[PDB]
RNA sequence: CCACCCGAGAUUGAGCUAACAGGUCUGUGAUGCCCUGUCCGGGGCUGCACGCGCGCUACACUGACUGGCUCAGCGUGUCCUACGCCGGCAGGCGCGGGUAACCCGUUGAACCCCAUUCGUGAUGGGGAUCGGGGAUUGCAAUUAUUCCCC
């Protein structure tokens, strides 16, 4: 394929994997 | 069980994920039958019409498409769906159906499974 | 007299402020007065924006010589100012965490349960994926905290290691080369100093391990 | 690279500093030749009967207008810009990010696609040339800098 198009394909497939895996405040205190 | 394939055109890329399902086709989260240019609608719909809706009745696919223009995106999508079905019937279904289906696609159109390696030429000083 | 010396840190002139800061650091490192200055720093942060970095520099230079409850309260206030999105306060307080965990404090200053709690609390930020100024500090302070936790209680540290190793492996997908080298160096340091000498104690691990051997299998 | 075994020899003798077409620097020839401008203000830099050529926009119906829908890449950036408010528009104010695969930016581009108006009409094609006003960059826009509205 070549560098640029394969790079776009790889990142696109990675984003599709993450959106398949997808389907609160920070811990402000140390002790409960 | 699921597979993930890709198809391409000049710059347009389509990544297709193929999972066990019931026969709903998603491209960019949108259904197959609503992609903007209707004049190329059958160009989007050729694998289903050649193979029949009964071969798609036990599977679902989602395609993310990036790059290119309208027509290049359509061609990358149809390459992606054809390669996704070929990969699925190769990996989790018996090989004879995969070979006969691959023969049907390649006798109708080579670009359904083989990428067209044409791109814009560069201009040199 | 200590309060009078301490009150001139927030004085806006750099020559007055730097002299007061260095004097307080020399007095504490040369302690019954640690509680008072820790409470003063906590109240000075809670009152306030450019002086925040100043008593954060105080906290960076003075965290190891503090009692455990005051360390806990200081870290709670520090995560409270981590709720803000300001960058300089984040970098300076990560430097404060680096100075806190780098000195390897004793059990009186820092306990193992407190270290585990602050390790679990620090997982919530991980700036995005590719920021490379705060992610470096975040990896470094988590490395030092894990080293200190293993030094205090080794089995709990090895138990908490697989999550950090998984996040480091995920962070190895960043396009920056420096964060990749830093993650490799950090995991190498943890493997050499915190994982290797305890393997005679752990013994052989199979697919059905239970204790720290299962954690070793998980980070493998 | 070091040391050592074997081996006659794991290095014993001869010949070769040099070079400046890159030059530089206050010197040497009563050295050959040829002679005895600066700052300042204003204007013009194609002003246009014409000849010879590059280009841009069109002569419309495979089109113009209005709305809707939906897709790039090479680059560049302490001037690129996100966002909030005001104005109908150019534009104005404030507040953030970016010395950068981190922010503009998932670069929501145009042709294209889908509906409306138009109907062979120098006409809703085509925009030149003008009249009025606003805004912006500059010390300064007059002989129209550039943009916007009618």
């Amino acid at each position: 394929v070549g560098p640029r198009l394969s790079r776009r394909i790889l990142q696109q497939a990675r984003q599709q994997q993450e959106e398949l895996e997808a389907e609160r405040e920070r811990t402000t205190r140390l002790g409960p | 069980q699921s597979v993930q394939v890709f198809g391409r055109k000049k710059t347009a890329t389509a990544v297709a994920h193929c999972k066990r399902g019931n026969g709903l086709i998603k491209v960019n989260g949108r259904p197959l039958e609503m992609i903007e240019p209707r004049t190329l609608q059958y160009k989007l719909l050729e694998p289903v019409l050649l193979l029949g809706k009964e071969r798609f009745a036990g599977v679902d696919i989602r395609v993310r498409v990036k790059g290119g223009g309208h027509v290049a995106q359509i061609y990358a999508i149809r390459q992606s769906i054809s390669k996704a079905l070929v990969a699925y019937y190769q990996k989790y279904v018996d090989e004879a159906s995969k070979k006969e289906i691959k023969d049907i696609l390649i006798q109708y159109d080579r670009t359904l499974l083989v990428a067209d390696p044409r791109r814009c030429e560069s201009k040199k000083f | 007299v200590y309060h009078g010396l301490l009150s001139f840190t927030v004085h806006p002139k750099p020559k007055i402020r730097k002299a007061a800061q260095h004097g307080v650091c020399s007095v504490l490192k040369g302690h019954p007065a640690a509680i008072s200055t820790a409470k003063f720093c906590i109240q000075e942060i809670e009152k306030s924006a450019t002086t925040t970095l100043h008593m954060l520099t105080l906290l960076k230079d003075l965290l190891p010589c503090f009692p455990e409850g005051l360390v806990k309260s200081c870290s709670e206030t520090l995560l409270r100012v981590m709720t803000l999105s300001h960058v300089l306060v984040t970098a300076c307080a990560m430097q404060a965490f680096h100075s806190l965990f780098h000195a390897r404090p004793g059990l009186s200053t820092l306990s193992a349960e407190l270290n585990a709690q602050i390790i679990t609390a620090l997982y919530d930020y991980v700036p995005s994926e590719n920021d490379l100024q705060p992610l470096l500090a975040w990896l470094k302070v988590m490395e030092k905290a894990h080293i200190n936790l293993v030094r205090l209680q080794w089995d709990l540290g090895l138990g908490h290691l697989p999550r950090f190793f998984g996040t480091a492996v995920t962070c190895l997908l960043s396009p920056h080369s420096q964060v990749l080298t830093a993650a490799t160096q950090s995991l190498k340091e943890i493997l050499k100093e915190c994982v290797a000498p305890h393997m005679a104690d752990i013994g052989s691990v199979t697919s059905s391990a239970s204790g720290p051997a299962q954690s070793v299998a998980k980070m493998f």
